[PDB]
């Protein structure tokens, strides 16, 4: 779950994933077109009353 | 139809096949490819009926 | 030939894997190749083979390509099947197929599971070809680097990282190394990989530019 965008990473042309500290899917590649994005979720946080 | 291998030299690394049959010898008497005394032929059929 | 010894000088650091990793320090166990290890020169004039010791670490610095199409058989002769991975400027064949060869075998220019042919298009095309060949789990893995030199004197005081090929599955016990000469003077040096663990530091660009092997000195396992 997460949003996707176009980022500037430069995936060299036998990387595909995209790893973070505690081991998610920080980007992926489209495995139709050659493409790169970016995986970040959207918006959260805490409530008070 | 269908044969057995009883032993080999040593163990078997994974996902190995074994191709070559020889003669083996438990002793120093050599068989010169007659399995005679202490001689044994590796491949033994199933006999299956 | 002539057989020398050289001081690798912290050469041959590859890609672990085919993820994208930036301004981190990441720490992998893989085969790799100590850092200032006794590697071996070879200046070829005359040529039995060499001991597959789980990893082979090329880095002829020379032109052309006399050294091309080194085979991976176990025994190249009859009984147990001998392996080829000749490689040349027109096409690379991957096959097992048994075959026959000499105690000094070589590529004459004046069975089991044959074909498999690949078209190596990269490979088609300070010639510095530093080239790891690794064996695990039965797959082939080639990592390449094309590197100049200022002066081709000894293996310079730099870095350099390798990215991965092919992979070709072939599962077989492979024991000893062997090039081949197509014959109708050359300087290559010749290292051996072992499970080693190193410290990757990645730049903001995603290469790695600096590494530490942890079992090199007590300074370096304090680093890692
Ligand atoms: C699959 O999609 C890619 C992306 O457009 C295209 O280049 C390729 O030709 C397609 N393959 C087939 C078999 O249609
Ligand atoms: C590499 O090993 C050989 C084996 O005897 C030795 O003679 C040579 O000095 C070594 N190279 C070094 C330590 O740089
Ligand atoms: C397979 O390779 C291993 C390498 O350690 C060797 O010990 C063994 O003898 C080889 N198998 C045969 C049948 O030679
Ligand atoms: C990353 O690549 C850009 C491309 O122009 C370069 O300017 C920058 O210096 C590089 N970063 C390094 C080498 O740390």
């Amino acid at each position: 779950t997460g949003v996707l965008t176009e980022s500037n990473k430069k995936f060299l042309p036998f990387q595909q994933f995209g790893r973070d500290i505690a081991d998610t899917t920080d980007a992926v590649r489209d495995p139709q077109t050659l493409e790169i994005l970016d995986i970040t979720p959207c918006s959260f946080g805490g409530v008070s009353v | 139809n269908y044969l057995y291998r009883l032993l080999r030299k040593s163990k078997l690394k994974p996902f190995e096949r074994d191709i070559s049959t020889e003669i083996y010898q438990a002793g120093n008497k050599p068989c010169n490819g007659v399995a005679g005394p202490n001689c044994y032929s590796p491949l033994q059929s199933y006999g299956f009926r | 030939r002539t057989q020398s010894y050289t001081n690798s000088f912290t050469r041959g650091v590859y890609y672990p894997d085919k993820v994208f990793r930036s301004s981190v320090l990441h720490s992998t166990h893989d085969l790799f190749l100590p850092f200032f290890s006794n590697v071996t020169w070879f200046h070829a004039i005359h040529n039995p083979a060499l001991p597959f010791n789980d990893g082979v670490y090329f880095a002829s610095t020379e032109k052309s390509n006399i050294i091309r199409g080194w085979i991976f058989g176990t025994t190249l002769d009859s009984k147990t099947q001998s392996l080829l991975i000749v490689n040349n400027a027109t096409n690379v064949v991957i096959k097992v197929c048994e075959f026959q060869f000499c105690n000094d075998p070589f590529l004459d220019v004046y069975a089991n599971n044959c074909t498999f042919e690949y078209v190596s298009q990269p490979f088609l095309m300070k010639n510095l070809r530093e080239f790891v060949f690794k064996n695990i789990d039965g797959y082939f893995k080639i990592y390449s680097k094309h590197t100049p030199i200022n002066l081709e004197r000894d293996l310079p005081q730099g870095f350099s990282a390798l990215e991965p090929l092919v992979d070709l599955p072939i599962g077989i016990n492979i024991t000893r190394f062997q090039t081949l000469l197509a014959l109708h003077a050359a300087a290559y040096y010749v290292g051996y990989l072992q499970p080693r663990t190193f410290l990757l530091k990645y730049n903001e660009n995603g290469t790695i530019t600096d590494a530490v092997d942890c079992a090199l000195d007590p300074l370096s396992e304090t680093k890692c």
